[PDB]
């Protein structure tokens, strides 16, 4: 069921968060300042 | 660096703090940009 | 200033018995965190 989790100390791309994904194959890993909204991706 | 950057009447996009609210955790990114209330006085624009 | 992970796959509230967390990655970044999140799917 879960695939990833995103650590950061703000949800808008005010500044660098970290992002962790996991996938199928391989993971990605980048720290590099994504838009977080409320609602997760649920895929 | 006196051969760059010294001008007089310009250059005044380099911008320093001195004091906020709480001492901030070290080597944390710098972002708000909200000014400090006083405390007595309930600030909110230009105050006192 | 570094960010450690450790992980442990275990065949099986929380279980009884004792498993070491093995260390997975070491990233050399310094970033800041301060609060943290979750996410599903669905
Ligand atoms: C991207 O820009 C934002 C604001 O412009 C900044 O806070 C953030 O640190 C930058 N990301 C980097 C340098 O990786």
């Amino acid at each position: 069921i879960i695939r990833g989790w995103i650590f950061g100390t703000t949800l808008d791309s005010k500044t660098q968060s970290l992002l962790i994904v996991n996938n199928a194959t391989n993971v990605v890993i980048k720290v590099c300042e994504f838009q977080f909204c409320n609602d997760p991706f649920l895929d | 660096s006196n051969k760059l950057d010294s001008k007089v009447s310009g250059n005044y996009n380099y911008l320093y703090r001195l004091f906020r609210k709480s001492n901030l955790k070290p080597f944390e990114r710098d972002i708000s940009t909200e000014i400090y209330q006083a405390g007595n006085k309930p600030c909110n624009g230009v105050a006192g | 200033g570094y960010f450690k992970i450790y992980s442990k796959h275990t065949p099986i509230d929380l279980p009884q018995g004792f498993s070491a967390l093995e260390p997975l990655v070491d990233l050399p970044i310094g970033i800041n965190i301060t609060r943290f999140q979750t996410l599903l799917a669905l």
